[PDB]
């Protein structure tokens, strides 16, 4: 499985450019596709979703009308493109897989993001920004919702992602409580509606990074600022 | 109501769906043969014209029209656990070699082959899973018959037989002793063949009774029938 | 000649000893227990889409998911929850007879007139399901088969010989062979150490799956064995055939319990289950029915109708929650 | 026809 | 010839085993049936709320 | 007359009865014991719809009869006009697709696999539903209640010459209503029979050419009630249109029972599309 994204470079503000992602490795015609945005310093953000045969998209309000994702499943190509590019517009462009069926792991593989500069719902709360640990004692993350994710029909849409120094984020926790494929046993996803922890006993040098909480539970799809480990 | 993820997996059963219908549209159009017969009674030489480890299965497209043929001579187990699978099958291409009638079974028990032949016929036409089937009956090695025939009298499969030594008489004699095994002549149509070296003619028989048969199933769907 | 005399000497010795073992038929050891009662059982759930014949279905394990084949070349695994189509899967061969859910979820397997079991793997990186393995070596059709874990499974041929299949090398480890006619299914015991096959014989077998060999054999049918089904606690089995006549045979006692049939009822039995319990023995027929017998009173509890053709597979969840029931006429009914 | 009309 | 020995064998084999008597069998089936009654959804209408299997 | 009136009521009356009770047990057959998934089922629901509905516009023309004038308004004539040149034109246009369909199913059968198909006969019927509209809009456009002899008549209405666009609406309703439908019923029930002569399950044995002369005279009779039942009323108003005639009780009797047996169609469609149709048949004959 390979994500490979191109089109990035400075643009004028106001101007327009067609971000593309070519995907390699896997049936790309069956999973549904996400684009998410990362500013220079900040967190992450989600952008548009275009599903599996083009038959649903949505975008967050932040670029709706202004950008567009369409796809080409005969090149297994995802395209977005961009038009009246503000000063907001800068980070890497992360496209992201995700496929969608009873028991699947949806946002488990990201793409290595393209670099774009430009120059001239339901809250998620991580309650800590940073905290030093050391290899072999147990870390708890936590994060919050404004609402609850619980939905009726038991499944609570909460994702934990890592993202490791100059790398892409990789999911480690899908719905709260399932473990991503190769994952190891040391991460563990546990709580209760609009409280949840992400639990590493017995923690390892390359867990280290930035770790993130995201909601399924509706379509703005959005993220937490992000807790940070330190040596 | 539904979740985002449950909305989605909604959409990709609907993707299921539409590859399914368009898969059983494609499946419709298309024509499926069961070919039965003996082993030496010349499947695979016709097998061959018209193309020209278990199931056998043959596809070739003939006057825009597409064949399954369906060889089932591997199988050894007991044919009534499995026959119903062909139940709708449009014809059951029937083989005899018409020179087996001076060869006797290379089993120990002394009965000719063509008496084997006749039961097995016997068997899959009155079957209950083949009621309204059509049946193309090839009658292959023509051309040993008859010389077999001028060298052998034909009395030899059962006395009976008082007609007049001839190719064509026996030829004759022999497709009405198999055409009088069917006991519903008014439902079931034998379409009978003297197999010969032309691969074209073989192929054009065969169309010609799929045709009539899918005339009878318009007709039955319309309502006429 | 002394062959046949010393066999019909030790049939009848083994008949002995069955008749001796035996004093108390089960029939008037249930007469005191009250009946189940009627049991009316509503359809859930119409699952919709094989467009072709059924031929064979297996609940997964997590009592959700359940796997279907059909003779139009299609496996479609089902959320029964929701009806939705969570796979659907192209096959070579569109004669199939038979398929199976892996308990852990992850394999798929399924055979026919092709003499071969085709494994199929549900949880690949591309997101697509790919044949992971074609298990061959039948000479017959495939009737059953049933996986004893994600690297084991037993299968039934129409040779008349059962196979152990070690999936990762492909080549069958143990071969059990002792039926003269066809085999037509076979049932795995809870436990999985030994198994039990009908064929068309009119007997059944019991297997040791390491020792490789038969250790009882059950003859009470007339005309053949369709569907075989353990008994919950694995110490019984019912068998149905075409005498339409359904058999509980026990294990230790060595012989038949107690036999389920009705005048008014003479067609062939296509498939057998067993509740959670075991009080109820679902039994799908020729005549387009279900009938839910009292597994211990052997009187028709209740019947499962709304099937236009022959009901060809049923199979019970492991929590017991719901059956299914798969017929000829292209569709899979969630009953409850 | 030719009732109205 | 070998047929008949191995027939003859696996006879044997089959002949000498241990049996329980079949009431006990019996008394087991029944047994097994009651203690596991409850927990049998199919023996009893179950209330809907706990059904997974509801309308739409 | 009182004899007249009950003529004249009478038949109008129970053309009605007769039409509805059939067309409505057929089309709820259709939604009971049938379902439809043939293109056949769509094609005989159609037309026991259109049937259905027609007939219904007979009450009202019977009491403008009686009662000598429309009592109903000028928004129920334009429901009543309307409603009756739309189902004369949607039910023969059914007809001419059955045949159609027919034809196709016995002369082309490698085609009819791609063609026959329940999705293809829908679109068919909305095609058919879409052309009888070229003529219900403007008739509905042109209905009027003018006022005659002291009692109004809700007849048509037309511009300017009036003869001019009178005429044309009547060669246009004689020419795609009773030539064409004729044309293609004919046509395509001759070719379908001829070439079912060659067929081999119909020739030979005694019974299989009894199974051809079944088809034949079914045929025969459709095309037949077609003609006898649609020709009268035609031929009739031409003759009207060029030459006047004196309002005799002849005069009066023949327009009306020209103008039910012209509806007359419509009550035995119901018969010979339905209950003469093997699977029907084979419904009826298990309960
Ligand atoms: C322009 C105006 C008159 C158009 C509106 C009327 C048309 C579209 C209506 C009239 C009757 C309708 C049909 C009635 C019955 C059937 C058969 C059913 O199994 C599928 C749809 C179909 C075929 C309907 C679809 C739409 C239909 C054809
Ligand atoms: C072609 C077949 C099936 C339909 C035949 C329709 C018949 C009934 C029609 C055709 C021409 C009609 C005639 C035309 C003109 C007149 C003169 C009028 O002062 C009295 C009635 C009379 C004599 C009509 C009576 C009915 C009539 C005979
Ligand atoms: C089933 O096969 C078919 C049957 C009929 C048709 C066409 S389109 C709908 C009506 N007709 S018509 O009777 O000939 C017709 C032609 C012209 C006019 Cl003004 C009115 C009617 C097409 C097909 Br494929």
């Amino acid at each position: 499985v390979q994500l490979v994204e191109s089109g990035g470079g400075l643009v004028q503000p106001g101007g327009s450019r067609k971000l593309s992602c070519s995907a390699s490795g896997f049936a790309f015609s069956s999973f549904g596709m996400h684009w998410v945005r990362q500013a220079p310093e900040k967190g992450l953000e989600w952008v548009a979703y275009i599903s599996s045969g083009s038959g649903t998209i949505y975008y967050a309000d932040t670029v709706k009308g202004r950008f567009t994702i369409s796809r080409d499943d005969p090149k297994n190509t995802l395209f977005l493109q961009m038009t009246s590019l503000r000063s907001e517009d800068t980070a890497m462009y992360y496209c992201v897989r995700s496929i969608y069926y009873y028991g699947s792991s949806p946002f488990d593989f990201w793409g290595q993001g393209t670099t774009l500069t430009v120059s001239a719902d339901i809250v998620m709360t991580q309650a800590t920004s940073s905290v030093p640990v050391t290899p072999g004692e147990s870390v708890s993350i936590s994060c919050r919702s404004s609402k609850s994710l619980l939905h009726s029909n038991g499944n609570t849409y909460l994702y934990w992602f890592l993202q490791r120094p100059g790398q892409s984020p990789q999911l480690l926790i899908y719905r709260m409580s399932n473990l991503a494929s190769g994952v190891p046993d040391r991460f563990s996803g546990s709580g209760s509606g609009t409280a949840f922890t992400l639990t590493i006993s017995r923690l390892e040098a390359e867990d280290v990074g930035v770790y993130y909480c995201m909601q399924h539970l509706e379509y703005p799809l959005t993220f937490g600022a992000g807790t940070k480990l330190e040596l | 109501t539904l979740s985002a993820e449950d909305k989605a997996a909604v959409e990709r059963s609907k993707m299921i769906d539409r590859n399914l219908r368009e898969d059983g549209e494609k499946a419709a159009r298309e024509v499926k043969l069961l070919l039965l017969g003996a082993g030496e009674s010349g499947k695979s030489t016709i097998v061959k014209q018209m193309k020209i480890t278990g199931i056998v299965e043959t596809h070739f497209t003939f006057k825009d029209l597409h064949f399954k043929m369906f060889d089932v001579g591997a199988q050894r187990s007991e044919r009534k656990k499995w026959i119903h699978c062909f139940e709708g099958v449009t014809a059951i291409i029937f083989c005899v070699a018409l020179s087996d009638y001076d060869l006797v079974l290379a089993e120990d028990e002394e009965m000719n082959r063509m008496h084997e032949s006749m039961k097995l016929f016997d068997s899959i036409c009155n079957n209950k899973w083949f009621t309204d089937t059509s049946i193309i009956l090839f009658l292959n090695k023509k051309d040993l018959f008859e010389e077999k025939i001028k060298k052998s009298p034909l009395t030899i499969c059962y006395p009976e037989y008082a007609g007049s030594n001839t190719y064509e008489e026996a030829a004759a004699y022999i497709q009405c002793q198999f055409e009088d095994l069917n006991k519903r002549k008014d439902t079931k149509e034998i379409y009978t063949h003297f197999t010969c070296s032309t691969d074209t003619k073989n192929v054009q028989f065969v169309f010609d009774a799929v045709t009539d048969v899918i005339i009878k199933n318009n007709l039955k769907d319309c309502g006429l029938f | 000649d002394q062959l046949r005399q010393e066999a019909e000497q030790l049939k009848n010795q083994i008949r002995d000893a069955r008749k001796a073992c035996a004093d108390a038929t089960l029939s008037q050891i249930t007469n005191n227990i009250d009946p189940v009662g009627r049991i009316q059982m509503r359809t859930r759930r119409t699952l919709r889409g094989h467009l072709a014949k059924i031929y064979a279905m297996h609940w997964g394990t997590d009592s959700r998911l359940l796997v279907s084949a059909s003779q139009d070349g299609k496996l479609i695994i089902w959320d029964s929850y929701t009806t939705n189509k969570v796979h659907a899967i192209p096959l070579r061969s569109s004669w199939v007879m038979t398929c199976a859910y892996a308990p852990s979820g992850n394999y798929v397997a399924c055979g026919g007139l092709d003499n071969i079991c085709s494994i199929y793997n549900l949880k690949t990186r591309e997101g697509n399901v790919r044949v992971s393995r074609e298990l061959a070596g039948h000479t017959g059709y495939l009737s059953c088969c049933r996986f004893l874990d994600d690297n084991q499974i037993v299968t039934s041929s129409g040779d008349t010989t059962c196979a152990l299949w070690d999936i990762e090398t492909g080549q069958q480890t143990t071969t059990f062979t002792g039926h003269t006619g066809d085999v037509m299914s076979l049932s795995l015991a809870p436990d999985t150490r030994l198994f039990v096959s009908g064929a068309c014989d009119a007997s059944a077998k019991l297997w040791d799956v390491r020792e490789g060999m038969c250790r009882q054999t059950f003859t009470g049918h007339e005309s053949d064995i369709n569907a075989i089904c353990f008994f919950p606690n694995g110490n019984a089995f019912a068998t149905g055939s075409d005498d339409a006549t359904c058999r509980l045979f026990d294990l230790r006692a060595d012989q038949e319990l107690m036999t389920y049939s009705h005048d008014n009822i003479i067609c062939g039995i296509t498939s057998v289950s067993f509740s959670k319990s075991g009080r109820l023995l679902l039994a799908g027929y020729d005549d387009f029915n279900c009938n839910v017998w009292d597994a211990l009173k052997a009187d028709r509890a209740g019947v499962l109708a709304g099937h236009d053709n022959r009901v060809s597979c049923l199979g019970v969840t492991d929590d017991g929650m719901a059956v299914a029931t798969g017929s000829w006429d292209s569709f899979l009914k969630i009953w409850n | 026809y030719x009732g109205f009309x | 010839i070998a047929q008949a020995r191995k027939l003859v064998e696996q006879l044997k084999m089959e002949a000498n085993i241990d049996r329980i008597k079949v009431s006990k069998a019996a008394a087991d089936l029944m047994a097994y049936c009651e203690a596991h009654a409850k927990e049998d959804p199919l023996l009893t209408p179950v209330p809907a709320s706990e059904n997974p299997f509801r309308e739409k | 007359s009182m004899i007249t009136a009950i003529t004249i009521m009478a038949l109008y009356s129970i053309v009605c009865v007769v039409g509805l009770f059939g067309n409505f047990l057929v089309m709820y057959v259709i939604v009971r014991y049938t379902k439809m998934k043939t293109a056949t089922n769509i094609y005989i629901f159609n037309l026991a719809l259109a049937d259905a509905l027609a007939t219904s516009t007979l009450p009202f023309q019977s009491v403008n009869y009686l009662m000598g004038t429309w009592p109903f308004g000028t928004i129920l004539c334009k429901i009543v006009i309307s409603i009756d040149y739309y189902n004369m034109f949607t039910s023969i246009f059914t007809l001419c697709t059955m045949s159609v369909d027919r034809y196709i199913a016995v002369c082309h059968p490698v085609k009819a696999l791609d063609f026959r198909t329940p999705r293809n006969a829908k679109i068919i019927n909305v095609c058919n539903w879409i052309l009888s509209s070229a003529i219900g809009l403007p008739v509905m456009f042109m209905a009027t209640t003018k006022y005659r002899q002291g009692s109004i008549d809700c007849t048509l209405t037309f511009s300017h010459p009036t003869w001019y666009w009178e005429n044309l609406l009547k060669i246009c309703v004689f020419i795609f209503a009773f030539i064409m439908p004729v044309l293609i019923i004919t046509v395509c029930y001759g070719l379908m029979i001829l070439r079912l002569k060659s067929v081999r399950m119909l020739s030979g044995s005694k019974e299989k050419d009894r199974n051809l002369r079944r088809i034949t005279r079914m045929v025969l009779v459709v095309v037949a009630v077609f003609i006898v039942c649609w020709t009268p009323i035609h031929i009739y108003v031409i003759i009207k249109a060029l030459v006047t005639i004196p309002e005799t009780t002849f005069q009066t009797v023949s327009w009306h029972f020209c103008i039910a047996l012209g509806y007359t169609n419509s009550c035995l469609n119901p018969v010979l599309y339905a209950f003469l149709d093997e699977n029907f048949k084979r419904c009826f004959r298990e309960f």
